[PDB]
């Protein structure tokens, strides 16, 4: 699984 | 302080409620985002079935918003409207601004595939969207707790604690060294990181409770990744090589004053779904720009970790158990 803002 | 499972080492999660009801979701908290949502009971999206939902007309204390709003992440995006609610996290509680999502289809192949809820934010006001105070702030100001500070504690497999307003300083031994952010908008550290041989100087390095790896840009993986014979299985984040590799480096990230380092142990483990001899680098590629890394999950289960937005920085130290 997890990658979390843009 | 709020117990944290933890799943696989990739995966940390825990309590948080909405409302007059006491309605439990189970949230990341995640320090790489800076916004709360919580998926409705409006929300059709499979990933949604096997969630815990919220009822505005539940809740007494509900205020109406209905502001539409959008969150992306590295992972997917989630999409929704605003409400005002109570929120509880331990024995503290605030009225806070956070989303109703309505659609999570573009989260999904994750969110259905994992056992969250919803985010809960703890980055800086600038990267929220709406320009929303975060919990820890307000808390503070409100004189909930001592500092607007908090802290994470993870473990290494069989739980973890996000700490609100104080140090407790059995989670770590010797000394805490503090980091000032270069921007306070992630929680955001200058550092000069070495994976092994390949270095780039002052780098922007992410601490990120929500990413389950550590990060770099594709560009400088290439080369790392290249002559470590490992693998990609064909088109997931999986990166495979021998779990008896006498090559891989203690990676190292070096501030104007302090020295970090984090061993093989933390950012590998066997696939034990699979093969139990070959193994699982905790390294992804992910391009944010030219420099960003993320520290992520691997380097806060070596370094018990402390933000500050009294002292705008990140506080290391080695943790204990």
């Amino acid at each position: 699984x997890v990658v979390x803002a843009x | 302080s709020i117990e944290l499972d933890d799943v696989a080492n990739l995966m940390f999660y825990g309590e948080g409620q909405i409302g007059t009801n006491k309605q439990p979701f189970m949230f990341i908290f995640d320090t790489g985002s800076a916004n709360l949502w919580v998926p409705s009971v409006n929300c059709d999206s499979i990933g949604c079935s096997t969630k815990h939902l919220y009822d505005a007309s539940a809740s007494k204390s509900y205020e109406k918003d209905g502001t539409k709003v959008e969150i992306s992440y590295g992972s997917g995006t989630v999409r929704g409207y605003f409400s005002k609610d109570v929120i509880s996290l331990g024995d503290l509680s605030l009225p806070y601004k956070f989303i109703e999502v309505t659609d999570a289809d573009d989260l999904e192949p994750i969110y259905s595939g994992s056992e969250f809820d919803g985010i809960l934010g703890l980055g800086w006001k600038d990267l929220s969207i709406g320009s929303i105070d975060p919990v820890v702030v307000e808390l503070k100001k409100q004189n909930k707790i001592d500092n607007a500070l908090f802290t994470f504690y993870l473990p290494v497999h069989d739980v973890g604690y996000l700490t609100i307003g104080g140090i407790e300083s059995d989670f770590y031994e010797g000394p805490l060294t503090y980091e000032k952010l270069n921007h306070d908008l992630y929680w955001q550290i200058d550092l000069d990181i070495h994976f092994g041989k390949y270095v780039m100087q002052k780098a922007n390095a992410v601490v990120d409770s929500g990413t389950s790896t550590i990060t770099a840009p594709t560009s400088f993986l290439n080369k790392f990744f290249r002559d470590m014979n490992v693998i990609k299985v064909p088109f997931l984040p999986l990166y495979v090589t021998t779990c008896d590799n006498d090559d891989l480096p203690t990676l190292e990230f070096h501030s104007r004053n302090n020295k970090y380092t984090l061993e093989p142990e933390f950012y590998m483990d066997p696939l034990s779904d699979i093969d139990p001899a070959l193994c699982m680098l905790y390294i992804l590629p992910v391009d944010i720009d030219d420099n960003t890394f993320i520290l992520g999950d691997p380097f806060m289960r070596k370094y018990f970790t402390v933000f500050d937005y009294e002292k705008e920085s990140v506080g290391f130290a080695v943790a204990k158990n």
